[PDB]
């Protein structure tokens, strides 16, 4: 949909020769596609959610020992064997106390004990498994320029076919947006997502869900059972046995471990859980759709220019990125018409800067029209209108160009420098550059990047500091082979980003 | 967790944070320095060992840092 | 009471000259004192227990955040200030979301949020403080030799004043034992126990009390309050807020932390708690009473010897220490009389070994009398009687002498070598030996032993191995100065004992 | 605690222990060796550091032991 | 009883000073006691037998897996959990087959299995424990010289009070033999036996019993149970599952292991088991005690010498040791009388050799009379009579004195030199000899000889050869310290003795 | 057990033995020599090793005996 209210925004300029451009989507980021001679569009990812989940194994957190029993054996070799040893719901352990004449034995030595307790649980960490053929990722596509009544919503925006919705199912990976008179746009995105499914579980604890790893979930020491029925099989991890003084023992639990579990698995992607459908929202992965802009045509091109004057509403305000936003309205009867928009450095000067909207066409009597403009760094005037009565608001946009380049470099090294292979996938560049980058990064990610794990932020900083110390205090010019391993970009990644 | 690093090895960090997730970086250092100031004998022993071994004043810093980190 | 059935036992042979002996009592250990010309008696430490406790601070474990509220602030200069911030029962903090045009503000920038949430606790770690002038420690003293009917219990034993009970109150430090016609024995012991009172707390968690240190209790990071009335002062240690997207947040707790608390506090002494009196049994301390054997006399010494035949009940059996126990009976009419008992290596041979019981008097027509004997390692015969009809059972006691001495050294270095200064407090010897040992151990415990803390078993073994390697790879003969610092006894304590 | 040593600093060890208390000494070593065998990169880096520094074969064992101690 | 037919016989010359000699008895050995001025006697122990047995742990040998079940799970993570897992009598183990599309799953991967099989056993090695206060060892004592009718048996011998029997129970270690007019003999022996009770069990397998060690019985890997009620608790040691191809497995046992057990434990001491009383004959223990011949007096000493002539029955024959045996008879009327027996080198010369019988009195008209005589190596004549009608049978006894000394030394080093310290207990020797011998052998058996074991004849001969070669090729003169450890006696023990 | 020696560790040998108990002395050697003649390769390798090590003609006999004992 509209990408004005967000700050993480990507502007792709499109290729004149081609008709397609590869884009990468996140749940927060957005990209504005704007070619020449075509209406500019926005594509946004809404959500990712699986539907059907398979149970794996529910653990236990709280022990509820209820019944106890005991049986003692004299130093005569016949030891005690509790008859409650033979019930699957009873935890029982045999120990040897020190029996004597006071207890009523008759010989001095070491006796025997067998105390069984009834096991019960009240808090369980139910797991689940996600299938890679059930997620239904939905995205939205919008077109700039259309203008309707002031009191309109997304329902009427969809009705006019300017905010067409998409449902990229696991089976229908290619879909088309109707977009009304503007044509039709289809997508080519794959099934390569940031979350590596068939390798993770969801660890529901008390209504808080997670995306924890399969082997780590398998290697927890806790009393587990089967999902079909709570039939515990490792009961001894939550029940401790006190000292066996004489013919009697006492049993104690070990707390709840809920805090310890929430601390250990305290940094995994906290996915949500939408009830009434058993859906879970991933909020983490990506989607690399390929827009094929072949049937993208302007809606109004035979309309005449708008002659009379507009009325200004929502006086121009700057956006977090730095693009102006206006909302002009038309009140006269020479409609439909195409609104003229210009951006000059002086009233009555040459055109400078970039205009975002493509063709602000009207189609009715009283319509509000949102206009976005990206002015240059210096002083400039934003002129809307045709005749002697034109909106002539001007803007400064106090900022430097070298600062803009530095911010662009920083946001690049933050965003695109991540994702591994996906780093050089923002577009198509000739000269074998991107192809060789992907070819080398395939093995670069196969080995030395994802072959081992167990690294946190404090370990990152400690090992990094060890690295600079050993590199500064190094001989034989090992920095030449170390710059590829750890350099400046990776140091920035360890320090500022990935936090 | 206290010896094995946390579960941040999954590469699933994003721009979403909770109420009480960013305080651990300073909390660990505060706990370590509190322990060091409360128990001076262990730190003195580690410093003596680091001075005895190496005698370079470049890797003994790493050794004492590792010993103080593994020490609760 | 009787100290036969317990495995850990100390034997003190007394001093012929003096009339006092200094002994140390333990919750499980017992000492046998036997002077020449005096009836031997057994003193056992029963239990310690405090009476009145004062609360210190009750922490919180499981938060119960119930009610929430939110207030939003436009990019205008004024920020959001929820009126619930004026309340001390609400957790409230302020964030800056990303507000724009779609939210309904009218200016792009950073908004403001400040959400208040109510706090409530359900599980509390109630601490307590022990006063060093309220411990009521009781001990029991019994006398060897008296004989009664086979159908009698501790009630009859106390009625005949052979099982005198003692209560060493914190005020009355010197108390005399009745002991019937055998006389009277008084104690002199002071108030020096192993645990350092006024430096520990009792951290009740769910009915499982502990003995945590005062500073460690003050150091735990959790929401706390005052014992009198609940007023939580660190509410932010268990409640966290999610990402503040727009004009709304969510509150999350952190579980129960009961498991984490029971794991971190997992090896401190686990004291008991008997209700209906608010008493806490300590089961850990010692007691060092010197026994003044001045008014202790044999009951039967003018009686004639028993000449008739004895009947054997409960044929002699060995004890864990290695002393046989028998229970003979007398059914003739020449009573009261004194039973002659001796131990020879051969029937009609010299007296060898060592007897334990002092003077087995009878005082009744039909009665049972327990006889305890410590035979030597070789073969020997135990004679019960005077005339030609005498009990002539013999014993083997397969054991070596060097092995006995080496096991005694083990017992000494295990139990006696502990307690620090009180290691050399089993008696009084000349030549200033014990006094000098106490004097040197005073400063040895004042510095380098008890002035420092923070040692666990894993750290101890790691430091021990480091010391092994450093001493092996050392010059200048630093092991000469290290043997006093770390020798053989300390390393044996690190590896085997104190575990 | 997590990196803090246990509460055994009070010297209150006695002959009263549970059956889930004495297993810690072996459980710690089991966890350490399992993580050591599951983590090749950390072990390789530690071995590289131990070979680079010291050059004595008498302290690099302590090197790797302490590095695996701070490590899981 | 009579000690004529046995070849492993000991001859004790008695003690002139004292009236006691210490003997050590074997189930096959016999000793002859002959003092000066007293009738010679023969003492032999019949058998040792325990009465009450305590069950310990009945193992299993042959499994009878009867019923089977199976349950399968698709590669969906919900694994199979057999219902019969909650029955104690079913052995169940879970496997992971390779399920695919042919089985009817719909996803290629690995599934799960759970096959529970009911367990049943047929052959059990019922163990038992022996109490050290229940064995009743019996012995017999007879007196040489008395003469009875030709046709009489042990019943008549006991009736005439010449074959008094003994029952040395664990309670009454002092017994008296009536022996009729000869007086009384008493025994003073202990609980020290070759067997070491409280350290061995009895392994009843199929009616064949043993005396195998407690720890080795504990270390057997087989499915055991509790003797009170038999149901097995280590079921998995005899049942192995086949390869789990798909949704099915097969159960296979491992045989009976009875042959393996009878081969592994096939050389331990083999006790018997006499039913109707649950007694077991040990056939391995010893019995070492001291006969006090203080009331032993000659029966016929005031009688007049026999005058008339005898009649020869069962003409003199030699014995394995080399002492002749003859059975004269009397038919005349001058009875009772004492038979004059002598052994001359030549008719009517000096008396040479040694006479075994004491004083052959007759008491009646027609009585047989067994006479035992030890002739010298050379030619000799054995004269039984008084007047001119005397029996003048002669003998040769071809042998060498050096050979006799060699056989005596070999027998001593073979049988006597065994039994550890019990070697020097065949008599009383002054000069501190026996005392320091026992004292040194006490520690000799305490360390390096009986502190540990594990030597069978194969390892014995291997180590003996290795030590032989090492001593032959020995420098620094280690033979000086090696002669005491392993010399000629121990090497003979390894080679031929102890077989 | 099978590799362990027999149960003669109790020192309870007496003059009572069967006809399947005294045959072990020759049975072991017979089986050993049968397997030795049926296995030339291991014997040749062991002879080569015995000549390679020791070079004393007194320890190589022990070597070949112990190899022929670990083997049948």
């Amino acid at each position: 949909s509209q990408c004005s209210g967000i700050d993480k925004r990507d502007f792709i300029q499109g290729v004149s020769g081609g008709t397609w451009v590869d884009v990468v989507l996140d749940r927060k980021g957005c990209v504005t596609i704007s070619a020449t001679g075509k209406p500019t569009i926005d594509v946004r990812m809404v959500k990712m959610e699986a539907s059907n989940l398979a149970s794996v194994r529910t653990y236990c957190l709280e022990a509820s020992t209820s019944e106890i029993s005991s049986v003692n054996g004299c130093p005569s070799t016949t030891e005690a064997h509790n008859d409650k040893r033979k019930d699957s719901t009873y935890l029982c352990e045999r120990s040897y106390p020190d029996r004597g004449w006071g207890n009523g034995c008759g010989l001095f030595g070491r006796g025997s004990l067998d105390t069984c307790v009834k096991f019960a649980c009240s808090k369980k960490m139910a797991g689940h498994a996600i299938s890679r053929e059930n997620i239904v990722i939905t995205a939205a596509v919008s077109v700039h320029g259309h203008s309707g009544a002031e009191s309109d919503d997304r329902s009427q925006r969809k009705s006019r076919k300017e905010l067409a919705e998409l449902t990229i199912t696991f089976k229908s990976s290619i879909v088309e947006a109707d977009l009304g008179d503007y044509g039709k746009v289809q997508f080519e995105c794959l099934m390569d997502f940031g979350i590596d499914l068939d390798d993770v579980y969801t660890a529901d604890m008390s209504g808080k869900w997670w995306l924890v790893k399969r082997d780590w979930y398998h290697d927890i020491a806790l009393p587990w059972t089967a999902p079909s029925a709570d039939f515990w099989h490792d009961m001894d991890r939550l029940v401790e046995f006190s000292t066996p003084h004489a013919t009697k023992q006492s049993v104690y639990t070990l707390g709840d471990q809920e805090g310890a579990m929430s601390t250990a698995l305290g940094d995994a992607a906290v996915i949500e859980y939408m009830s009434s459908g058993s859906k879970v929202v991933f909020r983490t992965g990506f989607l690399k759709c390929r827009v094929k802009m072949e049937n993208l045509r302007l809606k109004g091109s035979t309309y005449m220019q708008c002659s009379k004057e507009f009325s200004i509403l929502k006086r121009p305000t700057a956006t977090p990125y730095g693009t102006v936003i206006m909302q002009v309205k038309y009140a006269q009867t020479d409609v439909p018409c195409r609104v003229p928009v210009g951006v000059h450095e002086r009233p009555g000067g040459e055109q400078v800067g970039r205009i975002i909207t493509a063709h602000p066409i009207i189609l009715q009597q009283n319509d509000a029209l949102v206009i976005e403009v990206e002015p240059p760094f210096g002083d400039s005037v934003i002129e809307i209108g045709l005749g002697t009565t034109k909106i002539v608001e001007q803007w400064h946009r106090d900022g430097s160009s070298i600062g803009a380049a530095f911010t662009s470099t920083m946001k690049g090294v933050e965003r695109m420098a991540l994702l591994g292979e996906h780093a050089w996938d923002f577009g198509s560049v000739g000269g074998f550059f991107n192809s060789m980058g992907k070819a080398i990064h395939s093995v670069f990610g196969g080995l030395f990047r994802a072959v081992f794990g167990g690294m946190s932020w404090i370990s990152k900083v400690l090992i990094g500091a060890i690295l600079m110390w050993l590199g500064v205090s190094a001989r034989e010019k090992t920095l030449a082979m170390s710059l590829i391993t750890v350099g400046a970009i990776l140091l920035y990644l360890s320090t500022m980003t990935n936090a | 967790s206290i010896m094995i690093p946390t579960h941040s090895t999954g590469g699933l960090h994003q721009g979403t944070e909770g109420w009480h997730r960013t305080n651990n970086v300073k909390n660990f250092l505060m706990r370590v320095e509190k322990w060091s100031l409360r128990n001076p004998g262990y730190t003195a022993l580690i410093a003596i060992l680091g001075w005895t071994l190496g005698t370079t004043t470049a890797q003994k810093v790493i050794f004492i840092a590792l010993l103080l980190m593994i020490a609760p």
